[PDB]
């Protein structure tokens, strides 16, 4: 899923840069430098959060195993409650009649 | 071990306030990971008009 | 066209058209002289009637090119293309845009608007040209496509005289039994319609009235007259007045058809050589 | 892998570009914008490389990144919830073990011969 | 804040109760409301033309003839487009105009 | 439909599962002579969410007026012209899971005098 | 004079501003295409159709190509700026959802549809969006890219072009020919959404969307328009017992109940017509359609 997010991030970055380059000659150049460094801050934040993602990409498989563990233990808890539930449905419904 | 290692030691090399949250950043561009943007147009090559627009002072 | 749009682009009478063509010829002449590439009134400049004759012969060649298209083509698309071409030279001159580029482009744009969804191999296969030369022409086709719409005032819909014909014949199969099995009428009417299309009829007369006049001419040629059908249309507003207008339009149409003739190829080649030399002359636009 | 170092060089070039365009520059500072466009092209090459890599990431990573922490904290929290569920389940099974032991003790008190035959059969 | 803020000024007077104790504290009743705005733009007649006229349903000789270049066809009829739509478009378009 | 005052409608299942929250639902069970599909509580259930939407879209809003926890649950039918504008139409009171329409102080007296005389 | 950058579009880019001429507010379009091929197809079919169709269709409930120029490679189309769109409006958490207002929106949409059907040009793709609300609130229809004429001559009629959610049942089958049916069923799904508040039938992809339409209206009866399976591509769908319109949208005034039942009718032949729907007594009723002065506005 990170490939799709990487492509979409690169696309939105290139498109916003295209809009910035289109307004670059249009904008007043002195304040346009300020708008350029604001856009550079935008791109730096996008890229550093992608850097955090590709850092965590080593730690992805352990979280996959943790999700497997959590699903398994939730299943066994539902087994305990289902056993108690079926015993209650025995003791209060079928034996009374 | 301490797991409050800053968003630094993690993202340490990049300059600027990497630790600062998206709400504090107040950037429309940053709001992108939460909802994917559409690929309306393919990446285009650099043009002379861009350089003419910049060129500093 | 109660759908308006062409209500603005329906030039009313012969003289205005003549005047407009003449004025664009003057316009190009003047821009060039002012640019000052040449002294005024040199030999190269053409004359409007000569330009019109060259345009008509080349347009008959373009109609043959539309007919030899490898994929089957609806009569609507051919017509749309011719109309677009005539209307284009009512604003500009033959020299400013060479007729060959204009013809090919009108054709591609026309196909795109009319939803023929043409296949790219089919279009390239039809042209009898080298792939490299066809691609050079295609590069020009792109720029001249946008140029066409700009000078077409973005008015793209064109009313095609066919639909009305089918419709009047169904009215024929129903309201009047005086005539019968009007299909001989059908072919002759088609013959009159191609001849009508070559004339400035598309620009002047209403297309429905054009179809009705083709039907009337076919009937007069074969032995039937539609006074009674004309009489059912008299079963309408204007009381007596509608019929006189219909008769006058029919007579003017017959006169143009009898007078119109294909330009002789001997004359046309002289003109071709002159125009070719003309575009080979230095225009060059701007830096 | 390589996408990390590529995007890192891209981010450092973006920072140097912001520094240079922040400063008045006699030298053609259009080289900064050209390097930014070339970094976008190399990021497209890295997007081809991400089609090669095919990483799948949950959304709570994105959201904790929005909070600006480490995603390592999300790893610790997933590990902690795994141990929490394992602790709870082992505890329930341990109480069932103690209850079975108590029940067989008391039934062996009250029904000697039957629980004797049960301990024989097991 | 004793002055600009209420500072419990509304606490001093509560007028017993008029919501839980009893709902008969309304007394002062009023209404007299009007608007007069209903049934607007029901009419659907926006018909425009510079042409002669033709009815939507045929039920005439044209429908009885039921003949076009290919007449009508059954499998596509599921597609709808009963020739009816067909002759209507055809005639309407042809009649459009006739007098500039 | 002859006389809404002279009709009573009930249902046993909903009776034990009845609470201040569910009174409107019991009136809403449908196939209940007193309540109607035209009411907006119906248009809300059809759509999604029930909050301050009765003050936004203003119209026929059956609302609980007074409630006693075990049995007594009075419902009122309002017609709103706008927010903060309420017009009371009628009152339907539910006693022991049995819905009746509140008699007018005067229709009741007219019928009563007629029978006695 | 470009003054705003609302953003890019599916095959276009938009900027909001005042032109070289008057100060009046308008939305300006710039042509968008993949021109990389040295053999480009010039302008796209969607663009060509949209421009001429909008220019021709002039109605108080239809937007129109006003000015149009193109000196550079650029082609500029001028359309009036609008307030927002019904779709996001009802998409948002209930700010002020109201039926007397839903009925007014339905009336404007139906008047626009009647004009387009009269002009003899189908709006190929009404989708929930692609409908725009202006400041006054008169809603005029907008996206016209996929539309085509519908006439007597037989021609390759485009297929599966409409979006899966708003695809007509006949189009979902695989039908080679069509009629006002597509547009009518689609207004029908948009009304469905206004009342239900969420989209009526959800289809991830063609077959699933057909299955859900069938589940919502039940299996079509053999009497309906037999040949429903005799059209070119049909698969017997589940034999649903069927649910009354009362089931899917639980309630509202029955007149609305009737318009719905009617747009839905399965035989393409019986799908109600535009004039027919306006003439429905539901529009001429005690509930009054909003003039638009009091029409709800969000942010």
């Amino acid at each position: 899923r990170l490939s799709t997010l990487i492509e979409f991030l690169l696309h939105r970055a290139y498109s916003e840069l295209m809009v910035l380059t289109d307004l670059l000659p249009r904008k007043s150049d002195v304040e346009r430098k300020i708008e350029i460094v604001q856009f550079a801050s935008r791109t730096r934040q996008l890229f550093v959060r992608l850097l955090a993602l590709v850092k965590w990409a080593n730690n992805a498989g352990k979280v996959e195993k943790c999700a497997m563990i959590s699903s398994f233990l939730d299943q066994q808890a539902i087994l305990f409650v289902d056993t108690a539930d079926r015993l209650a449905s025995l003791a209060r419904d079928a034996l009374v009649h | 071990k301490k797991v409050k290692e800053k968003l630094s030691n993690f993202l340490p090399d990049l300059p600027g306030m990497i630790d600062l949250p998206g709400s504090h950043d107040n950037s429309s561009l940053r709001s992108l990971i939460e909802k994917p943007p559409i690929l309306s147009s393919s990446f285009n090559p650099i043009t002379g008009t861009m350089l003419a627009g910049f060129r500093l002072h | 066209h109660n759908s308006s749009q062409k209500r603005h682009w329906t030039f009313s009478s012969e003289e205005q058209l003549a005047r407009l063509r003449a004025d664009a010829n003057r316009k190009f002449r003047c821009k060039a002289v002012a640019n000052g590439k040449v002294l005024p009134n040199d030999p190269v400049f053409l004359e409007p009637h000569e330009e019109m004759t060259l345009c008509k012969y080349y347009e008959k060649r373009l109609l043959e090119f539309c007919s030899v298209f490898k994929p089957a083509m609806p009569r609507s698309v051919v017509g749309t293309a011719c109309m677009y071409f005539k209307r284009f030279y009512l604003n500009n001159s033959v020299m400013e845009y060479h007729p060959r580029i204009i013809m090919l482009t009108c054709a591609f744009l026309a196909c795109k608007v009319d939803e023929f969804n043409v296949s790219s191999p089919q279009f390239v296969g039809n042209l009898r040209e080298s792939p490299l030369g066809q691609e050079k022409a295609l590069e020009q086709i792109l720029e001249y496509e946008l140029l066409l719409i700009q000078q077409l005032n973005f008015h793209l819909i064109v009313h095609n005289p066919y639909r009305p014909f089918e419709g009047f014949l169904i009215d024929l199969k129903t309201r009047y039994p005086i005539l019968e099995n009007p299909e001989i009428l059908r072919k002759t009417a088609d013959d009159f319609l191609n001849r009508i299309a070559l004339t400035d009829a598309y620009l002047l007369y209403t297309p429905s009235q054009i179809a009705l006049t083709a039907i009337l001419s076919s009937a007069s040629r074969a032995g039937i007259t539609m006074e009674s059908y004309l009489s059912e249309s008299l079963m309408l507003k204007e009381n007596r007045t509608c019929l006189s207008q219909l008769l006058d339009i029919m007579k003017s149409m017959r006169n143009l058809v009898k007078k119109y003739e294909p330009p002789r190829s001997e004359e046309v080649a002289v003109l071709k050589q002159k125009l070719e030399r003309c575009h080979s002359a230095e225009l060059a636009l701007n830096v | 892998h390589l996408e990390e170092h590529l995007e890192k060089f891209v981010e450092n070039i973006r920072q140097l570009g912001i520094i240079v365009s922040d400063f008045q520059p006699s030298s053609q500072a259009g080289l900064n914008q050209k390097l930014n466009f070339i970094v976008t092209g190399l990021q497209d090459i890295d997007k081809c490389r991400q089609q090669l890599h095919d990483i799948t990431v949950p959304l709570e990573v994105f959201e904790y990144i929005d909070q600006g922490r480490n995603p390592q904290l999300y790893t610790k929290e997933c590990l902690e919830r795994a141990l929490a569920k394992n602790e709870q389940v082992k505890g329930k099974i341990d109480t069932m073990k103690k209850f079975k032991s108590l029940l067989i003790q008391e039934l062996s008190k009250v029904f000697p011969e039957d629980m004797a035959k049960y301990r024989s059969i097991r | 804040q004793l002055e600009m803020q209420l500072e419990k000024p509304k606490p001093v007077k509560p007028v017993t109760f008029s919501t839980g104790i009893k709902m008969g504290q309304h007394i002062s009743l009023a209404p007299i409301h009007k608007l007069e705005e209903a049934l607007y733009e029901y009419q659907p007649l926006q018909i425009e033309t510079y042409g002669p006229h033709v009815p939507e349903l045929e039920m005439l000789g044209r429908l009885g003839y039921l003949n076009h270049v290919r007449a009508a066809s059954p499998q596509d009829l599921a597609g709808g487009y009963t020739s009816s739509l067909a002759c209507h478009r055809a005639l309407q378009d042809a009649f459009s105009g006739l007098f500039w | 439909r002859d006389n809404l005052l002279g009709i009573s409608w009930v249902d046993s299942s909903w009776i034990p599962i009845l609470n201040s929250g569910s009174v409107l639902d019991y009136f809403s069970e449908r196939s209940n002579p007193f309540y109607d599909r035209t009411c907006n509580n119906e248009v809300v259930k059809m759509q999604r969410l029930t909050l301050e939407h009765l003050n936004q879209m203003v119209g026929i809003e059956y609302i609980l007026l007074h409630a006693q926890e075990p049995i007594l649950f009075i419902i009122r039918k309002q017609q709103r012209q706008s927010p903060a504008q309420v017009i009371p139409l009628a009152d339907y009171y539910i006693i022991a899971g049995v819905i009746y329409q509140a008699p007018d102080l005067g229709s009741v007296i007219n019928s009563r005098v007629l029978t006695a005389v | 004079e470009k003054l705003d950058f609302l953003g890019e579009g599916q095959f276009a880019t938009v900027y909001k501003a005042r032109d070289k001429n008057t100060n009046q507010i308008v939305a300006i379009a710039k042509i968008k295409l993949g021109h990389r091929s040295e053999a480009k197809d010039g302008i796209n079919r969607t663009a060509l159709r949209e421009i001429k169709l909008l220019q021709e269709l002039s109605h108080p409930n239809i937007i129109g190509l006003l000015d149009a120029f193109g000196h550079k490679s650029n082609i500029s189309l001028v359309f009036d700026f609008m307030e927002t769109d019904l779709e996001v409006i009802i998409k948002d958490n209930s700010l002020v959802l109201t039926p007397s207002h839903i009925k007014a929106y339905m009336l404007m949409t139906l008047q626009g549809l009647e004009y387009l059907h009269q002009h003899w040009i189908l709006h190929r793709d009404l989708k929930p969006n692609n409908l725009l609300l202006d400041e006054n609130g008169v809603l005029k229809l907008a996206d016209f890219g996929l539309a085509k004429s519908f006439g007597s001559p037989n021609r390759a009629y485009t297929h599966q072009v409409v979006t899966r959610w708003y695809r007509a049942p006949e189009l979902l089958f695989g039908a080679r020919m069509y009629g006002v049916g597509v547009d009518m069923w689609a207004v029908g799904c948009i009304l469905a959404e206004l009342l239900l508040r969420v989209p009526f039938l959800p289809g991830d992809s063609d077959l699933d969307q057909l299955t859900r339409i069938f589940e919502t209206l039940g299996t079509p009866t053999e009497e309906q328009w037999p040949d429903m399976c005799s059209l070119p591509d049909y698969v017997t769908f589940k034999s649903f017992p069927g649910i009354p319109l009362h089931h899917i949208f639980s309630a509202a005034g029955d007149d609305l109940l009737d318009l719905i039942q009617g747009l839905f009718l399965f035989n393409p032949c019986a799908r109600i017509t535009a004039t027919q729907a306006l003439k429905m007594k539901y529009f001429s009723n005690r509930p009054g359609p909003t003039p638009g002065c009091q029409l709800p506005r969000p942010n």
